């Protein structure tokens, strides 16, 4: 199951409350698994963080 | 020889063939970890405490004005059924939890 | 006579070896150990705040920097006129503070993405650094000065080989002029994300002991994001005849000149004489190295003590900022030049223990076995290379132990040592770390590094065997 | 007179030129 | 300490203790020409570690500290992470050539 | 002052249930070039015999 | 505790080195490492006792 998280921050925190509040992260609880991306221009490289 | 010697050149190039990119990638990895600040996460236990660390160390680094190109948003998932029973505390399982 | 010779030649390299020891007696003392350590505890150790914990050796962060500039750098400057560091140590002239930094739009973004990253700057590189007046453009600290007009070299720090220009600043002579220079530079921004190196340079003297100590301080932030500080403190000596001992070291170095011509002239003599294929032996290969060495040496003293414009020039107006970086440089060079001629003078003393049978034996003994143990140090060092390429392009990424092909092999040397100890090759990959920690010790300790005891002993015994065996038939 | 300058615009070594030429000497040697 | 030392006077009378005993009295004067040349080239580098490290390392802050350090490394105890910091040319080369 | 290059403190105790006298010595030090190195020295003396 | 303890002092004297020529209208004073020869005697402060 995903969520966005993202889209101008002082729009994510209102996300990060509904998911904080209306009981999305209990009672069953086996994984998160934040991942984002990362590039850098300068030497060209990506990053699967 | 001269086959060996023409397995050894392909090969040397298949391998080091890129090599100028192989100092840069330990410098990125190393800046990306800490700046995540990659010493209270590996630290977190569950006390349903992720929420702060998000909302302190993420969300700057992802929407910062100097923050990185992020080449899109981030996601989070959740793979789950029935919740355990509350396993056995006295004596806990080493990591064959 | 052969004895006649013998002694004679013995006699001379005795006396060049108690002259080269005391030269180089008075070129180390007790007090310069002691005269590092303080001054870089006190720049170094010191956090940036009474809050804080972070130092000069643990910067993380751009933010981190400015704390230290306006923190723990100028408690240690300024000394409560002038400023005596401690008490003792005068800091003299000023110190200056220079930025190296890139210029904007010099890579290549692609096309496709273009509409979200709007700026791009390269690494590092002399064609691709900044020469325009950025911000509010109004003193020397946003306007380029050029290498020549600077005064300034190369450094080669840690990423790259920095030049000697860029937008510098020189500060002011008392704390409270100082802290609002910085202040000054910190609100107009003066470290934006252009930015590449920061260097600050300053001098003391301690007229107690007479040397000097000059001091530079690096700050390096690659184009990956990051911060990479480094330092340097040097102890240099400018102002030497003052003492009835430093008149003895000055003929002491006069008398090692006369001893380097005599070895010159002696060494030319018997390449011209009696054959031309000198280069054939052992120990007529070492005599060409020494004189050679020593003849840089000298050349580099020369060289370096003859140009002191610059002292002089901060002697006549001491508001100024003494530029005593090439000397730094210079004396280390010497200081390198000196320890490996001394090196290979001592190791030249084998050439006259022979001097009975006991010693005899081990001579040949040594020399018979270096052509068995040089053909199999090639097959030992190409296995060698041959694992630490694999550690470099397998683990060399995030380790930071096999981060370079150097540092594979230090780490590898370490291994044998039983110094290192997998701590990191495990959560770098569970699976190949344990193979490869295992297969090398397997392979370097229980194999590899018992085949050369084998020779060595086998060599040691067979020319015991058949020198007794001569010994016995012959006489 | 364009055509052929000292460009030594970027210090970007490059790997497969020496590569190449690092092994046809060896290969040469030991021949 | 010598006293406890001249035990080996009455110890070596029988069978397996002589032969022990007369070895290393057959090879001492071989062990010690040997020891000449091993301590020749043992002060060889610990002048060149003084003379390179001398005012950076604290381990090599005098001659004595420099001769107890290169010791301690064939024991297999060291840092080389200020060795190597101390000068970056000249510093691995002393390591790696004493170590071989 | 600034000329000052050493500075000692001694003094001693007795501990007569086992009669050990302890003599304590201690040491500071202020390098022409600035800064201070301390040393000590406990010596357990026994004097009194028989 | 035996007695009393007592605290000592070591410290040598005003310009026992020689600054050199070029700066000696910068720097006033020197002392120099400590030495026998060069260590002071003279009374100083407010020469009251020992
Ligand atoms: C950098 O240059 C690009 C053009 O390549 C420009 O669009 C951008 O605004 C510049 N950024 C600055 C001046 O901060
Ligand atoms: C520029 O310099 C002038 C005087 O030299 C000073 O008054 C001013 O504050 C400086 N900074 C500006 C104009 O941003
Ligand atoms: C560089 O040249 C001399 C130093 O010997 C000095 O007169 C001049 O001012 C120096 N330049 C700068 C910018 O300090
Ligand atoms: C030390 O002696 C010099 C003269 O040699 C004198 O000028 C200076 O004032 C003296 N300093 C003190 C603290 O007495
Ligand atoms: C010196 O004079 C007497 C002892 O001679 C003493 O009581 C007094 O306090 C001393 N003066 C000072 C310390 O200024």
């Amino acid at each position: 199951y995903v969520q966005e998280l993202g889209l101008s921050l002082e729009e994510s925190r209102d996300r990060l409350r509904f998911l904080q509040l209306h009981n999305w992260l209990d009672n069953r609880s086996r994984a998160v698994f934040l991942e984002l991306t990362r590039y850098s221009p300068a030497v060209g490289l990506h990053a699967a963080v | 020889l001269l086959v060996y010697m023409l397995f050894l050149l392909v090969t040397l190039l298949a391998s080091y063939g890129d090599a100028s990119c192989h100092g840069h990638a330990y410098r990125l990895q190393s800046a990306i970890k800490q700046e995540l600040h990659s010493r209270a996460f590996l630290a977190i236990t569950r006390s349903e405490e992720l929420w702060p660390w998000m909302a302190h160390v993420l969300l700057p680094y992802v929407h910062g004005n100097q923050s990185s190109p992020e080449l899109g948003p981030p996601r989070l998932r959740q793979v789950r059924l029935q919740e355990a029973l509350y396993p056995d505390p006295p004596g806990p399982r080493v990591h064959t939890c | 006579k052969y004895l006649k010779s013998v002694l004679r030649e013995l006699v001379t390299y005795l006396l060049f070896l108690i002259v080269l020891c005391i030269l180089t007696y008075g070129m180390m003392s007790s007090n310069v150990y002691y005269y590092t350590r303080m001054m870089s505890q006190l720049f170094l150790d010191t956090p940036v705040s009474k809050t804080e914990k972070t130092n000069f050796k643990t910067l993380s962060s751009m933010e981190d920097f400015w704390k230290f500039t306006e923190g723990s750098l100028l408690d240690g400057l300024y000394w409560k006129n002038r400023s005596f560091i401690f008490y003792e140590n005068l800091l003299l002239g000023v110190p200056r503070i220079r930025q190296l930094r890139v210029r904007n739009g010099s890579c290549s973004i692609p096309q496709d993405l273009r509409d979200e990253i709007k700026e791009c700057y390269d690494v590092y590189s002399v064609s691709s650094e900044d020469r325009a007046p950025f911000g509010p453009r109004n003193g020397t600290a946003w306007i380029y000065t050029s290498e020549k007009d600077l005064n300034g070299s190369s450094h080669w720090g840690i990423i790259a080989t920095y030049s000697g220009a860029g937008y510098y600043l020189d500060l002011s002579r008392t704390r409270e002029e100082t802290a609002a220079q910085v202040a000054s530079l910190k609100k107009n921004v003066w470290l934006d994300r252009g930015t590449r190196a920061t260097f600050i340079d300053f001098s003391v003297y301690n007229a107690n002991i007479n040397l000097f100590c000059v001091v530079r301080l690096l700050v390096e932030f690659p184009a990956t994001g990051g911060v990479i500080p480094s330092w340097q403190f040097q102890p240099l000596k400018l102002i030497r005849y003052v003492t009835t001992f430093d008149f003895f070291l000055a003929a002491c170095e006069i008398i090692f000149c006369f001893f380097i011509f005599y070895y010159v002239v002696e060494e030319i003599l018997e390449i011209r004489i009696h054959k031309l294929h000198y280069f054939r032996s052992f120990w007529n290969c070492l005599d060409v190295v020494i004189v050679v060495l020593s003849v840089v040496a000298i050349g580099i003293n020369i060289y370096r003590t003859s140009n002191v414009e610059v002292l002089l020039q901060f002697l006549e107006d001491q508001n100024t900022f003494p530029n005593f970086e090439h000397l730094a440089y210079w004396q280390i060079q010497f200081n390198n030049i000196a320890a490996v001629t001394v090196f290979f003078v001592w190791i030249k003393l084998f050439k006259f223990i022979n001097f009975n049978r006991t010693m005899s034996q081990l001579s040949t003994t040594m020399s018979r076995c270096a052509k068995d143990l040089f053909g199999f140090a090639i097959m030992f060092f190409i296995i060698f290379l041959a694992y630490a390429q694999l550690a470099y392009l397998v683990f060399g990424t995030q380790v930071d132990d096999f981060s370079t092909f150097q540092e594979c092999i230090f780490t590898q040397f370490r291994i044998i040592l039983g110094d290192i100890n997998f701590a990191e090759i495990e959560e770098a990959n569970r699976v190949l770390g344990p193979i490869y920690f295992t297969t090398f010790v397997f392979f370097m300790f229980f194999i590899l590094l018992n085949m050369f005891l084998a020779i060595i002993n086998d060599t040691y015994s067979e020319v015991k065997s058949d020198l007794a065996q001569q010994k016995a038939e012959m006489e | 007179h364009v055509r052929f300058v000292f460009p030594e615009p970027t210090a970007d070594v490059n790997y497969i030129v020496m590569l190449t030429c690092a092994v046809c000497l060896v290969t040469y040697m030991v021949m």
